[PDB]
RNA sequence: UACCUGGUUGAUCCUGCCAGUAGCAUAUGCUUGUCUCAAAGAUUAAGCCAUGCAUGUCUAAGUACGCACGGCCGGUACAGUGAAACUGCGAAUGGCUCAUUAAAUCAGUUAUGGUUCCUUUGGUCGCUCGACUUGGAUAACUGUGGUAAUUCUAGAGCUAAUACAUGCCGACGGGCGCUGACCCCCUUCGCGGGGGGGAUGCGUGCAUUUAUCAGUGGUGACUCUAGAUAACCUCGGGCCGAUCGCACGCCCGGCGGCGACGACCCAUUCGAACGUCUGCCCUAUCAACUUUCGAUGGUAGUCGCCGUGCCUACCAUGGUGACCACGGGUGACGGGGAAUCAGGGUUCGAUUCCGGAGAGGGAGCCUGAGAAACGGCUACCACAUCCAAGGAAGGCAGCAGGCGCGCAAAUU
RNA sequence: UAAAGUUGCUGCAGUUAAAAAGCUCGUAGUUGGAUCUUGGGAGCGGCCGUCCCCUGCUCGGCGCCGGCCCGAAGCGUUUACUUUGAAAAAAUUAGAGUGUUCAAAGCAGGCCGCCUGGAUACCGCAGCUAGGAAUAAUGGAAUAGGACCGCGGUUCUAUUUUGUUG
RNA sequence: CGCUACUACCGAUUGGAUGGUUUAGUGAGGCCCUCGGAUCGGCCCCGCCGGGGUGCCCUGGCGGAGCGCUGA
């Protein structure tokens, strides 16, 4: 199902080798409100940028866009719409700033057009420094 | 010299840098320790903050724990067998963190024997001639036998580390950087990951 | 730079500090100390700029290496140490005791104290901390680490030390309705009753203050320090007592006591 | 101050530009009595540089046997002024310039729960259970020298430490974890059950490194702080003081005041570094670019002060773009700001404040808390200086000053 | 730089002066119809003008015989907009005071030891904060996996509870 | 078409000059690792005699070499 790497893949924290006569699992509250889902607790899935089951904390600016894009494997590309306000022909032009944000796996279900709030971090990897807190799903979709 | 710097190398979109300074000093790389298994020789490095580094370049002891029931002790590392990073870091035996080596493994059976009071290891028919650790097995008062007793009752060991035992060599992962802190210190492999790595150096093997 | 910096230009001094433009190309760097560079007013320009003892800064070397000035209890011979918020300046042969604390605008004034008076201050306290063996340590504004303090103490409550001993007597928590000097930002030199408290997590925590004519305003909870349980202050209070009377009101009382007076 | 005016025609009304008009900031002409401020080799050549100077430093308190000076109650060493030399500290600031640099730099804005930090300030500094002061070099000095030459140094005779080293006594009498001889008391016909004392030995303080267990104080949130267990302890070696000065006293030799210096670690300060959001000029006769010499991710390492393709190895095929990516240009260091300006705007900002970068071009490193330092070192390339031809020495985009360059810029 | 409404957002032009693609489709871009809270209760001044009100669910204090009146932390569509607040180096600019002999400057000064000053404003955007909810986007219940109701069941589980120890 | 003058354009010349980036080959110099070992020690040894204790021992000045050990 899982350790597909060539090292052993588990959580640092919880230790999984006292003697005997399911395995325990680490997680936290992310604060600033933001509720740790079910799949983070009851899952079986191991990543170490996990801002719920992770070495990440969440500090400085929390963000919101859309995700665009997910063909990258445990993160994505979200898309930052704004308005620039150009003073001398007193009028806004739209403008966007698309940036890498790594998609915790305890978010299972997420499809590109869902609204997905960010938060500030340590950096990732060279181009990702934010970690998605929760997923709101796309208007409508229902279905 | 080899540099840790951001700005040598593409952005997101692909467009290369224009360097706008040159190498600074804060962006060092210093080159690799590839500490080995032999006898000790560490070589302290000044660092940022004139705060010492401790370059291990041969190292064959280290503190491993053996986790199930807490003792550590310091261990002969033999052999290094399977490194997940780079396969030919097994060939040239470097020790690095998160490497899969051969340890002795008799302080831990020492330990157990002296603890516990039950032979293990010792393949079965021989005896132990100088009747030392013979002796240690018997020949307790009336309620430290039973305190042996009531500890004896839940001693069991699995059968992994009992075949390892009984060949004088346990499996550890290194946890400590012997290139860092000069120590190649670990734990033992148990339940899933022992399971894992045994099927991992099996594939390798054939 | 490739190394710390040891100079300040004159224009880059903090503007509290009230240096002229034209005498010199530099300011007195504050030497590294218990209080911030741009928090701080080195002892120089108290003693030179301030009082006016001195006329050079070759004068205040003569005066400090005499031995004759006692900054919060103990004899310092540096002339750019930083003197900040609620030490204590015991010109000792002159005796002499001297508070700093703001002005109702955001430098410091010259607030002579009793020599009673001058025996304790006012420390805000920065962090709590457990030490190597269990042992609680405080941490004030002004670097003391004074440890085995009482438990009920918390971050951002105020705590009334004794100079000679170095040790707590009495302290202020952080509640409304106690008295509350602003030591830092727009309201720099204030002094009100804590009305309101405004969490936020992550971000700064607010902290609304009405005044003692009923001039409610705003500021940062790191920019604050409190002086007193209720409405009784534990150390003297300067003339306008922190209430910042507008422009146009400085103007009229200025007017009317310049044209009374002759 | 929200302003126009002359010029196409035979004459007219227009479009429309040319020219006038007023600043401003560079040059230059002619003229110049007083007085107060004041820019001033930026534009061209970040071109080359003769000479001089620009970073040194001693308190009562690291080290005084230079008679270089100098007092007399000297034998219980050392009066005091003290060159030199060792040691410590500084030399990473200041100053100069604008070549590079176009999401870079920089600005506002956050973060450091992801790091380092000489100094200062306040903590800590008999928390560890195991000599009333140790070792032998070296410099100044003395004395023999070598080379044409340097802030070149060699050999020999001495002799100091807060240099380099080595290291104990005390607190110290015992606690606390195991160990575990021995021994006590109760129930049972007894074995058995169940509860206390305990010789000996092994460890134990903070820091380092690993693993585990429980959940004092704190945050919005720690895999935080603290606690406990098991250990480990880099011979290129964390701390636990072989240091110095003032006034000196009380006590049948012990004990003490006020400092200076040093020190592990913590906090604080000064910072520095790497990140967050947002913001930049012209260009499409630059439309697709980036990628098995890393491009975007994932896993595990290496390295690093730490976070991270920073760098490996193995996987994945991503990443950016008409909302202008990528490439090119810039007489582009960025900002605070400056000039004009009714309202909008336009232009400039080499230049005293902040931030960045560089020291002829690249590159590499030593020492240190801090440098990829150039008034440090090592090469190469360029240019250039002494020379007895064997070699040695260099870096004014520091202050003066010279040459060159120029329309263009001051005193060795 | 203004003059230049001769680069035009304010604010220019395009029948004939220079200028509308030959015509249509068309994806980004840009702009998009109407429509979803109104009538009142209360007081002051001389029918009119300003003022007070048209969401609920742990702990306390104007208290009363578990509830009600009231306050505090939290939960309570998303923005844009506007208003306030926090914060943002000085120098410069605006600007307060002050006879540098005036002024540019300066940050000083003024009283027969004392009395004072060294203000204040501005600081585009983006980020933080609390009012307002017109205007402009945006959301829902339409095979009902729609509400708000109390009910029947199931799985895991703080533990309040059996003198103390299973 | 012709005269005069000016300004760009084209192009035979595998043109020429200042640069910059780079495939490939060589590669100074530092740094790291690794083998080094010139040189300088200190030590155990017996050859030599005391002081003191009692042939033996604690030691004090003079040289030797197995270079024996380990250190820089």
């Amino acid at each position: 199902d899982i350790q597909t790497e060539r090292a052993y893949q588990k959580q640092p924290t919880i230790f999984q080798n006292k003697k005997r006569v399911k395995l325990p699992r680490y997680y936290k509250n992310i604060g600033l409100g933001f509720k740790t889902p079910k799949e983070a607790i009851e899952g079986t899935y191991i990543d170490k940028k996990c801002p719920f089951t992770g070495n990440v904390s969440i500090r400085g600016r929390i963000l919101s866009g859309v995700v665009t894009k997910m063909k990258m494997q445990r993160t994505i590309v979200i898309r930052r719409d704004y308005l620039h306000y150009i003073r001398k022909y007193n009028r806004f032009e739209k403008r966007h700033k698309n940036m890498s944000v790594h998609l915790s796996p305890c978010f299972r279900d997420v499809q590109i057009g869902d609204i997905v709030t960010v938060g500030e971090c340590r950096p990732l990897s060279k181009t990702v420094r934010f970690n998605v807190l929760k997923v709101t799903k796309a208007a409508g979709t229902k279905k | 010299g080899i540099s840790r710097d951001n700005w040598h190398k593409r952005r997101k979109t692909g467009g290369k840098r224009k360097p706008y300074h040159k190498k600074r000093k804060y962006e060092l790389g210093r080159p690799a320790a590839n500490t080995k298994i032999g006898p000790r020789r560490i070589h302290t490095v000044r660092v940022r903050g004139g705060n010492k580094k401790y370059r291990a370049l041969r190292l064959d002891v280290g503190n491993f724990s053996w986790g199930s029931e807490c003792c550590t002790r310091k261990t002969r590392i033999i052999d290094v067998v399977y490194n997940a990073s780079n396969n030919e870091l097994v060939r040239t035996k470097t020790l690095v963190k998160n490497c899969i080596v051969l340890i002795d493994s008799t302080p831990y059976r020492q330990w157990y024997e002296s603890h516990y009071a039950l032979p293990l290891g010792r393949k079965k028919g021989a005896k132990l001639t100088p009747e030392e650790e013979e002796i240690l097995n018997k020949k307790r008062s009336k309620k430290i036998q039973k305190k042996y007793d009531e500890r004896k009752k839940n001693a069991k060991i699995s059968s992994l580390l009992e075949e390892q035992f009984q060949q004088g060599k346990l499996l550890a992962c290194i946890a400590s950087r012997p290139g860092q802190c000069g120590r190649a210190d670990g734990y033992v492999l148990e339940g899933k990951e022992l399971e894992f790595y045994l099927r991992k150096i099996k594939a390798r093997k054939g | 730079a490739r190394g710390p910096k040891k100079h300040l230009k004159r224009v880059a001094a903090p503007k509290h500090w009230m240096l002229d433009k034209l005498t010199s190309v530099f300011a007195p760097r504050p030497s590294t100390g218990p209080h911030k560079l741009r928090e701080c007013l080195p002892l120089i320009i108290f003693l030179r700029n301030k009082l006016k003892y001195a006329l050079t800064g070759d004068e205040v070397k003569k005066i400090c290496m005499q031995r004759f000035i006692k900054i919060d209890g103990k004899v310092r011979a540096d002339i750019t140490y930083p003197a900040g918020f609620m030490d204590v300046i015991s010109i000792d042969k002159t005796g002499e005791n001297f508070r700093l604390i703001y002005d109702t605008k955001g430098r410091f004034a010259v607030h002579r104290i009793t020599p009673e008076e001058a025996k304790y201050k006012l420390c805000k306290v920065r962090k709590i901390f457990v030490g190597t063996k269990g042992i609680p340590h405080l941490v004030t504004h002004d670097a003391r680490t004074i440890r085995y303090p009482d438990p009920l103490i918390k971050m951002n409550d105020t705590i009334q030390i004794d100079l000679e001993t170095g040790k707590i007597t009495d302290f202020i928590k952080f509640d409304t309705g106690n008295l509350c000097m602003v030591t830092g930002g727009a309201n720099l030199g204030r002094i009100g009753v804590i009305t309101n408290r405004e969490r936020h997590p992550g971000s700064f925590d607010v902290v609304h203050v009405k005044d003692a004519n009923g001039n409610s305003f705003a500021t940062r909870l790191s920019n604050i320090f409190v002086i007193g349980k209720g409405n009784k202050p534990w150390i003297s209070l300067p003339r306008g007592k922190g209430i910042r009377l507008t422009i146009a009101e400085e103007r009229d009382k200025r007017l009317a006591a310049k044209q009374s007076s002759g």
